[PDB]
Parts: structure tokens; C-alpha cells; sequence
């Protein structure tokens, strides 16, 4: 599995520039493809969002009717093409694939990304702190709040926790509140009831480092937390 | 002759230290204990994708899932939550009458008369469904393919001989002989340690999977063996054959139990199950319908009447929540 | 009520329900040509010179065979048979050269069978370069007394052919097809052809109740 | 007179059998999951082209007949609805022989042709022609449009009293009736040649009681319709029986139709 | 002399048995379905609020 996008670089305002993530690896015209931006040193955003065969599409509230997603399924090739770009475009943009079936795990691998550059109701996160020292050896205990009770009438609390360790691209821990990830090391756990929800790291080592956040599915647009950074 | 003496005087004479020491029909006991009435069940959900002959049916292990195989080269595992089609598998052979759903939920196996028991892989990396492992070497056709472990399946066939395989090497670790004819059904125990297998020479014998020794050897049908399943402790296993008559055995009484036939009956069984508290005895019979016989009473205590063509397989969930069933319509059924 | 995954969970159920509509309608596109025979009965001669079980996909005249050779499975207890049900037209094969006995009895069995009752059967006994040269040693009584013709390979052929199809216990619903041509032309593929032909119309005409 | 109660009790009488005869043939086909191929998706709609023309098209007649004051264009809905259900009915037969025509000439492509997408399209165009035809009386043709009679808003209709003559001869006997019985004609002897070439009395027996009993049943009030509006004269129980003999189509339609297939025979007979 | 030398043996073990009879293991069965009768929901039917179809 090898996501790798391109088409990055710096553009004037008002212009248009396009993003294409090439797949390589996967069933591509099964996955379901996002498009997330993570803004310089804020953290991340959904963008948009194309089910599998061009089926359903969605968008954030903030560019909506603005940005377009096209789809080649025989080649595995997935565009966001921009029409005009301000001073708040300026981000680190990931491309992300998702399968949505009873029991998936549909954000789990995450692209290397494409930076992008501009010269000069919903569901909100609430992430407690933005930095937190700690050494390894020691349990760490990270949470952040929600506005609406995310237990669904299935029974699901669609919660999902990601890590950006510096220099790298997100990466899942939990899909739903206590599922654990793909070959993700069996020490990360996740608990937590209608609106606290908490992520429990035991036994820290020094990889474990990073910016973390906490995202929302259950409604669209999906709504990232501001992001705990674990320091050391 | 001196070992032909032998032996028929070892059969006969096992045979009177069974019939001295047997006390009663259980029927004589349980008489006095209350009937469960009518078991009127409903048809909840109706599951339509299938376009041809609905053969074998394996219950998930969370109760949940479903696979079905049919005529169409097409093995659909479905949610029954939702009449979901979570997965669609397209097969190689179309001519499948069996295979399963790993208790891990991690494979799914199945083939037929091709004589190969194919091995699926679900939860895959590219979020697609490969074969694992093939496992060939049989002479006839295989039928009720059963997984003990994600790496120890137990397949029957037309060979008279079930093989116990190893699907990482690719080899049968053992061989279970002994059958005069076509082993056409086979039930992994509960404890998924021994298995129990009727071929048609109207009679079944419990098998170790272990040690590949013939342990139990059963008799008292007039034809083959159609169906054959696990008491839910473990301890039984019931048989249902071309004589209309579903069989319960005793692997310890070494004897039949009870026969399940009713003078109205015109045809014979094709599949048995079990309720999960061991009360409802499941039977899916050729003429169209299922019934739902109280395996103390051996009394149709309800009839599933759908199914348009005959019923070819029945399921219970884990948990007895549900009860799936396939016929020649192309139509499943969860009924309750 | 559906949460934002369940929505994209029924859209996924209908891509797969397509997905077996249109591959159920391909699967009906097909001709389904059973074929039996007992032992040496030129089922490998069949399949060669033509275009556990064996299927063998071939077309013709822009139409689809697969015809299932079940000699493969050694058990002859017929717990497969019923599987093959719809089949278009089966193809029973046998030579002339007691062998014949067993082809008469298998060829009854097949007939009489319940499931099928209402599906043709095609019967080839191409290979013509040695049936006539044999019968001069000896006339259709080698084991079969009754006969009383001449003995000519004109004569013989038709009474044994004649003999074959009096098993043939209900004619009303059922055809029988047969085939004596040498097996060098290649005219043994057209009339299977002929046969599913007409069957196919026949099957048609009789769901209209036209018939 | 006599004649109108012999009329209206004929009349009602064949309606009730239609509406019980329809009734089963719908009745048998669904309760038959095996029931619902190709050919049986024209005989359901057939059905249900009858079944209207005994349930409404049969107490519509009544009320023709007694004429109270009911306003014209009400009572020329009244006729409008009549003709549709009826022409509905005639546009299954056509439809069928249609149906019976592309199986015996398409040979083995007739299944990957005829799709469920334009079984369901030649069906719709069937019904929608049918109302377009019946309708057609509210788009001009009617007594209006030579009327002297301004106020004639209010009349007891007759059913002479509201549509002009010209219509039910020009327009619907002579291209909804006349031209589908050409056709069907053509056709079945078609289908009946090759069949013979082929292998069969049985099949003619079969279609021509198709053939004759549908123009028994229509061409009579038609002529009757077609010597009235050439000057002629007819008597008053000659014009109920052309009548009587249209509405006993529906009611006769099952039995040569969905009862000459065997697996409805034994399914009806089952039940 | 040892075709069916290894059948009578199975024979053998098959007269060493732990003979449990037809009324001895008789109230297994009514024990096991009794005692686990509750938890069946086809044979006891179940609210429909917890009835998930
Ligand atoms: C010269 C002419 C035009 C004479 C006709 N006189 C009619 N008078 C009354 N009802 C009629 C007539 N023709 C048809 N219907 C009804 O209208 C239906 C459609 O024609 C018939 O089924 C019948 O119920």
C-alpha cells in the first residue's frame, strides 16, 4: 500500500491548481477517498469526500462549491482540483482511502501528502491541552470533548484517534472507540461515554512521540480536534 | 474359517452386551415432561442476490454473518442486521454443495465436485478477497468442509475418506478410511476435537481427528446419510437420510436414540441443525419446507413453509438467535 | 435513521446486488450440456474432437457450451446428478463395438429419472469405420438372441437404435436425439447444435402455453 | 322495454365474471414465485386491463343507459374512461401475440433481447397509448365542435348524445380494432406455418380460438357503429348486443389465454 | 492376516468403551436443554425490543 501524491508548490491567490494522489498497492475502486489538509502548525481539516464509483460526494462547509473531486477508477488515480485559492488554502494536503462495510476500518492508511502554498450547526472537538512533557516508561492519558453525544443509535461511537509523529504523516490508533488499528503495537487502548472520550498510552517508549488529535465521523464535514502534543 | 467366526460373533456379542445393559427408550422417561406447543415462526428478513440452486449455509461466529453457495459460482457473505452484501466471491468451480465461515472470522473455504477445498482470505490488506490455500488431492467429490483452526480444516468426500489438512504446508496431515461409499456430510464437534461423518452406506462413524482412529461406527438407516450435525454439548449428533427419517445418536449409548419420521413424510432429509439450547430440532426436508421438530418428542412443534423449491440447508446462530434457511429458490429466509 | 458509514454500507450492497444481477443474466447466456457414458464409451473422444468433474467452455455460432463431463467421479451412487437439473440436453454416448446390455440399462436410468423428466437426451454412436467391419464375425446375438433380421450394418444399427430409444418410457414430454455419421466430419459439433436448437424452442413455446 | 333490463342484467352479470375471473389469474401468479417470467408480465397487465373493465366500465354502461342529467363533460368522462380500460385490454392482446411472435422467430436470442427493461417499455407504451386514445374526445372531437346547442352543458346523456359518430368509426374501430385484429392475424399464421415447417393441430386449435373469439366479441358492435353513422337504423336489442358481447371478452379472456398453460392448469388446479 | 486384524481392533476398543447407556445419558440431554432453556431465543421468544430484525 503506497499512497503518493503530487502537484504541490507555491501559486498566487485566485488562481487554480490540481492534486492528484496515484495509488499503488490496493483496491482502489472499493476505497472510498478523502482528501484531508493539515494548515502549518494548527493541525488537520477535512476537505471533501468521494464514496467508491463516484456514488457519493460531500465537502467542508468552508470551500464548499469552491473545490471538485474527480475519480479514475481503471487507473487508480484520484484528483481535488481547486478554483480559487486565498491566504487560508496554504496547508500540508493528504490524500486518504477508506472502506466503509460492518467492521472496517475505513481511515486507516494515510498518504505521504502534498504541501500547498498561497502567498499573501457542525460538530466541534475540544482538544484539553497542546502540549504535554512526559518521559518513557510512564503512562499518559490524553482527552478531548465533543459538542453532540457521538453514540449513534447503533450502538457505535464514531471516534477515531490518529498520531503525527514530527516529520511523518498521521497514522490510526482507534476507528471506532476501542478497536485497535493495523499492526498497531496491542499497548494503545481507548475509553470514554457519550461525550468524554479518552485515549490511555501505558508503558510510553520514545517513538510514541507527536502531534495527536481526535476526529469525528457521524456527520459531515468532519470536524478534527485542535491536537495534544506528547513532549520529551 | 476361523476370523470370519470371530468377528461375527464379536459383532453379535457387542452387539447383546449393548441390548442387556439398555435400560429404555428415552421417550419412556421424558413422557411425563410438557410439550413447548407451537413454535410459529415468522419470516423477519429475505435475503435475494443468489441466481441459482441455494446449496450449503454456514452461520458467522458473532451470530452476525452469513455465507451461502449456490449454482451461480457465487459466494456472498451477507449481514443479516441489515440484508447487507458485505462481500461477493466470485468461485472458479460452480459446482459447490459446501463450505463455511472460520469461527475466527479471518478465512472462508469452500469448493465441490473439482475435488478441491479452496481456501478464502477476507480480511486482507488490499481490502479484497484472495484464495489462501487450495487443498487438492482427493478422487471424488467433497462435501461439509469444516474449519477447526485458521490452520486445520476437516473436509469429507466421495472417496469414502475425510482428510484432516494443514493449510499452511498444503498437505493431509491424516486420513480418516474406513467408508463403503460417498461421505457426503461431516460435523466438526463443539470442542473441535472430534467429527463425526455419514456416507452413503447408511451408516455414520465418529472419527477422531487427532490421532485418525475410527472410534464410533453408527447404523439404522435404510439409505445414505443426507445430514448430520452436533448436539450443541457435544455429546450426540443427529442424522437425517433419503428414508424421510432424522436419526439421533448417542456417541456413548452407541445406539439410535430416536427417528424423526412421520408417516406423511413423502421424501427424504437434506439438511439438519440444532436449536442452541439443544431443544429444536432443525430438518430440511425436499418437498418445499423446514420443520421443527422438539428432539424429546420427535413432534413437528412448527413448519417453516416457504421455499418454493427444497430446502437444501439450515443454520442456528451461536447464540440461537436466528434460524437461516436455503432452498433451490435462490431465496434465504431468517426466520423468527 | 442511517449514520454516515450505513449510508455508504447500502451503497456498497447495491454495487454487489448489481454486480450478481448482471452475472446471473451472463450465467443463463450459457448452454448446459450434461454428458454420461459408461467406461470406453468415447466421452474422451467426444471432448477431443469436439471444438472429479471436468468442464470444457467452448462457443459456437456466437452461442455458449459448458458441458460437464461427471466421468470423473468414481462413485457411481448419482448424488450429483440432481445438481444438473435444467440442463439443456444431456449427451449420452456409447459404440457399437455384454457391454451394450450396461449401455441399454444406464441409458434406461437416465430416462426414467425423476429430475430428468422433462430434459432431452442426445445420443451420438459416431465412430462408423469399424462398426460395420466387426459384424461380419457375428450378428446382434452374441448375447442378444432376440434379434432375427438381416445381418447387415444398415439393419443392425437401426433395431439396436430402435432397441435404445423403446426405453424411452414417456415420450410425451421427452425427445430422443441420435447420431450415426462417421466421427472424421466434423458434423457431430452441428448437431449438437440442431438439438439445443430445438429444444430451446420447444422449452420456449412450452412456457408461452402455445404448446 | 324488455330489452334494457335483459341489457342491464346481461351486462352486470359479465362484469362480475370478469372481476372473479381476473381476480384468479392474479390470484395464481404471484402466489407461484415460478410464475413470474416474460411471458406471464403481459398476461398480469392483460388481467388488469379487465379487471377495470368489469369494475368500472360495467356500472359505467348502467348509468349510460338510465341518462340522468349529469352535465356533459362529466358524463363524456364517463365515456372517455369507458373506451380506455376496453382499449387497454385489446393493446394486452396485441401486446401477447406480439410477445408469442419474437419467440418462435428469434429462436435462441429471443431471452437476451426481450429484457425486463423493455418488457416494462413496450408494456407502458401499451397503456399510455390507450389512454391517449380514450382521452382524445376532451381535445376537440366531440358533439361541440358542430353543436348548435350553446347551453348543452346540462342533458341527460346518451352516449350519442356526447361523442360524434365520426370518432368511434374513423379513429377507434378502425385503427384500435380493426388494425390489432389485422395483425394478430398475420402473425398467428406465421407463428403457425413455421411451427408446422418445423415439427401441431394442437397449436392451431390454440390460436385461432385466440383469433375468433376476439372479433366476436368486437367487430359486431363496430359494424353496428359502423352502419349508425351511415345513415342506417338499428334495434334497440341489435345495439345491447354488440354491447354485451365486447364486456364478455373480459370475463372470457382468462380461460383461452392464462388456461392454456399447463403450469397455470395444475398451479389453478392446485389451489 | 493383517487386512482385517487392524478392523477387529477397532472392534476391540469398540467393546472397551465407557459405556454410558440410553437412560444413563439420558437426563444429559434433558439436563443440558432444562438448564439452558432460558437462554434460547427461538424456543422462549424474546421481547421484541431486544428482537434486533
Ligand atoms: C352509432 C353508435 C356509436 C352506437 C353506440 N351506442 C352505444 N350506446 C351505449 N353505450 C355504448 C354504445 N356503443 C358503445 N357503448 C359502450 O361504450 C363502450 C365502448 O365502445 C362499449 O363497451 C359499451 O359499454
Amino acid at each position: 500500500v503506497q499512497l503518493v501524491e503530487s502537484g504541490g508548490g507555491l501559486v498566487q491567490p485566485g488562481g487554480s491548481r490540481k492534486l492528484s494522489c496515484s495509488a499503488s498497492g490496493f483496491a482502489f475502486s472499493s476505497f472510498g477517498m478523502h482528501w484531508v489538509r493539515q494548515a502549518p502548525e494548527k493541525g488537520l481539516e477535512w476537505v471533501a469526500y468521494i464514496s467508491s464509483g463516484s456514488g457519493t460526494i460531500y465537502y467542508a462547509d468552508t470551500v464548499k462549491g469552491r473545490f471538485t473531486i474527480s475519480r479514475d477508477d481503471p487507473k487508480n488515480t484520484l484528483f481535488l482540483q481547486m478554483t480559487s485559492l486565498r491566504s487560508e488554502d496554504t496547508a500540508m494536503y493528504y490524500c486518504v482511502r477508506s472502506i466503509y462495510y460492518y467492521g472496517s476500518s475505513p481511515f486507516d492508511f494515510w498518504g505521504q501528502g502534498t504541501t500547498l502554498t498561497v502567498s499573501s450547526s457542525d460538530i466541534v472537538m475540544t482538544q484539553a491541552t497542546s502540549s504535554v512533557p512526559v518521559t518513557p516508561g510512564e503512562s499518559v492519558s490524553i482527552s478531548c470533548r465533543s459538542s453532540k453525544s457521538l453514540l449513534h443509535s447503533n450502538g457505535n461511537t464514531y471516534l477515531y484517534w490518529f498520531l503525527q509523529r514530527p516529520g511523518q504523516s498521521p497514522q490510526l490508533l482507534i476507528y471506532r472507540m476501542s478497536n485497535l488499528a493495523s499492526g498497531v503495537p496491542d499497548r494503545f487502548s481507548g475509553s470514554g461515554s457519550g461525550t468524554a472520550f479518552t485515549l490511555t498510552i501505558s508503558r510510553l517508549e520514545a517513538e510514541d512521540v507527536g502531534v495527536y488529535y481526535c476526529m469525528q465521523h457521524l456527520e459531515y464535514p468532519l470536524t478534527f480536534g485542535a491536537g495534544t502534543k506528547l513532549e520529551l | 474359517d476361523q476370523l470370519r467366526q470371530e468377528a461375527e460373533q464379536l459383532k453379535n456379542q457387542i452387539r447383546d452386551a449393548r441390548k442387556a445393559c439398555a435400560d429404555a427408550t428415552l421417550s419412556q422417561i421424558t413422557n411425563n415432561i410438557d410439550p413447548v406447543g407451537r413454535i410459529q415462526m415468522r419470516t423477519r428478513r429475505t435475503l435475494r442476490g443468489h441466481l441459482a440452486k441455494i446449496y450449503a449455509m454456514h452461520w458467522g461466529t458473532d451470530s452476525r454473518l452469513l455465507v451461502s453457495a449456490s449454482q451461480d459460482g457465487k459466494l456472498i457473505i451477507w449481514d443479516s442486521y441489515t440484508t447487507n452484501k458485505v462481500h461477493a466471491i466470485p468461485l472458479r468451480s460452480s459446482w459447490v454443495m459446501t463450505c463455511a465461515y472460520a469461527p475466527s472470522g479471518n478465512y472462508v473455504a469452500c469448493g465441490g465436485l473439482d475435488n478441491i477445498c479452496s481456501i478464502y482470505n477476507l480480511k486482507t490488506r488490499e481490502g479484497n478477497v484472495r484464495v489462501s490455500r487450495e487443498l487438492a488431492g482427493h478422487t471424488g467429490y467433497l462435501s461439509c468442509c469444516r474449519f477447526l483452526d485458521d490452520n486445520q480444516i476437516v473436509t469429507s468426500s466421495g472417496d469414502t475418506t475425510c482428510a484432516l489438512w494443514d493449510i499452511e504446508t498444503g498437505q493431509q496431515t491424516t486420513t480418516f478410511t474406513g467408508h463403503t461409499g460417498d461421505v457426503m456430510s461431516l460435523s466438526l464437534a463443539p470442542d473441535t476435537r472430534l467429527f463425526v461423518s455419514g456416507a452413503c452406506d447408511a451408516s455414520a462413524k465418529l472419527w477422531d481427528v487427532r490421532e485418525g482412529m475410527c472410534r464410533q461406527t453408527f447404523t439404522g438407516h435404510e439409505s445414505d446419510i443426507n445430514a448430520i450435525c452436533f448436539f450443541p454439548n457435544g455429546n450426540a449428533f443427529a442424522t437425517g437420510s433419503d428414508d424421510a427419517t432424522c436419526r439421533l445418536f448417542d456417541l456413548r449409548a452407541d445406539q439410535e436414540l430416536m427417528t424423526y419420521s412421520h408417516d406423511n413424510i413423502i421424501c427424504g432429509i437434506t439438511s439438519v441443525s440444532f436449536s442452541k439450547s439443544g431443544r429444536l430440532l432443525l430438518a430440511g426436508y425436499d418437498d418445499f419446507n423446514c420443520n421443527v421438530w422438539d428432539a424429546l418428542k420427535a413432534d413437528r412443534a412448527g413448519v417453516l413453509a416457504g421455499h418454493d423449491n427444497r430446502v437444501s440447508c439450515l443454520g442456528v446462530t451461536d447464540d440461537g438467535m436466528a434460524v437461516a434457511t436455503g432452498s433451490w429458490d435462490s431465496f434465504l429466509k431468517i426466520w423468527n | 435513521t442511517l449514520s454516515a458509514e450505513d449510508k455508504a454500507a447500502v451503497e456498497r450492497s447495491k454495487m454487489i446486488d448489481r454486480n450478481l444481477r448482471e452475472d446471473g443474466e451472463k450465467a443463463a447466456r450459457e448452454v448446459k450440456l450434461l454428458l454420461l457414458g459408461a467406461g470406453e464409451s468415447g466421452k474422451s473422444t467426444i471432448v477431443k474432437q469436439m471444438k472429479g468433474i471436468v468442464e470444457t467452455h467452448f462457443t459456437f455460432k456466437d452461442l455458449h457450451f459448458k458441458m460437464f463431463d461427471v466421468g470423473g467421479q468414481r462413485s457411481e451412487r448419482k448424488k450429483w446428478i440432481h445438481c444438473f437439473e435444467g440442463v439443456t440436453a444431456i449427451i449420452f454416448c456409447v459404440a457399437l463395438s455384454n457391454r451394450m446390455h450396461e449401455s441399454m440399462k444406464l441409458f434406461d436410468s437416465i430416462c426414467n429419472n425423476k429430475w430428468f423428466t422433462d430434459t432431452s437426451i442426445i445420443l451420438f454412436l459416431n465412430k462408423k469405420d469399424l462398426f460395420e467391419e466387426k459384424i461380419k464375425k457375428s450378428p446382434l446375438t452374441i448375447c442378444y438372441p432376440e434379434y432375427a433380421g438381416s445381418n447387415t450394418y444398415e439393419e443392425a444399427a437401426a433395431y439396436i437404435q430402435c432397441q435404445f430409444e423403446d426405453l424411452n418410457k414417456r415420450k410425451d414430454t421427452k425427445e430422443i436425439y441420435t447420431h450415426f455419421t462417421c466421427a472424421t466430419d466434423t458434423k457431430n459439433v452441428q448437431f449438437v447444435f440442431d438439438a439445443v436448437t430445438d429444444v430451446i424452442i420447444k422449452n420456449n413455446l412450452k412456457d408461452c402455453g402455445l404448446f | 322495454s324488455w330489452t334494457s333490463v335483459t341489457y342491464i342484467t346481461v351486462e352486470i352479470l359479465i362484469g362480475l365474471c370478469a372481476i372473479v375471473g381476473n381476480v384468479l389469474v392474479i390470484w395464481v401468479v404471484k402466489l407461484n414465485p415460478s410464475l413470474q417470467t416474460t411471458t406471464f408480465y403481459f398476461i398480469v397487465s392483460l388481467a388488469l386491463a379487465d379487471i377495470a373493465v368489469g369494475v368500472l366500465v360495467m356500472p359505467l354502461a348502467i348509468v349510460i343507459s338510465l341518462g340522468v342529467t349529469i352535465h356533459f363533460y362529466s358524463c363524456l368522462f364517463m365515456t372517455c374512461l369507458m373506451l380506455i380500460f376496453t382499449h387497454a385490454s385489446i393493446m394486452s392482446l396485441l401486446a401477447i401475440a406480439v410477445d408469442r411472435y419474437l419467440r418462435v422467430k428469434l429462436t435462441v436470442r429471443y431471452r437476451r433481447v426481450t429484457t425486463q427493461r423493455r418488457i416494462w417499455l413496450a408494456l407502458g407504451l401499451c397503456w399510455l397509448v390507450s389512454f391517449l386514445v380514450g382521452l382524445t374526445p376532451m381535445f376537440g372531437w366531440n358533439m361541440k365542435l358542430s353543436s348548435a346547442d350553446e347551453n348543452l352543458t346540462f342533458l341527460p346523456c346518451r352516449f350519442r348524445s356526447v361523442m360524434r359518430m365520426d370518432y368511434m368509426v374513423y379513429f377507434s374501430f378502425f385503427l384500435w380494432i380493426l388494425v390489432p385484429l389485422v395483425v394478430m392475424c398475420a402473425i398467428y399464421f406465421d407463428i403457425f406455418y413455421i411451427i408446422r415447417n418445423r415439427l401441431e393441430f394442437k397449436t392451431a386449435k390454440s390460436l385461432l380460438l385466440v383469433l375468433f373469439l376476439f372479433a366476436l366479441c368486437w367487430l359486431p358492435l363496430s359494424i353496428i357503429n359502423c352502419i349508425l353513422y351511415f345513415d342506417g337504423q338499428v334495434p334497440q336489442t341489435v345495439l345491447y348486443l354488440g354491447i354485451l358481447l365486447s364486456h364478455a371478452n373480459s370475463m372470457m379472456n382468462p380461460i383461452v389465454y392464462a388456461y392454456k398453460i399447463k403450469k397455470f392448469k395444475e398451479t389453478y388446479l392446485l389451489i
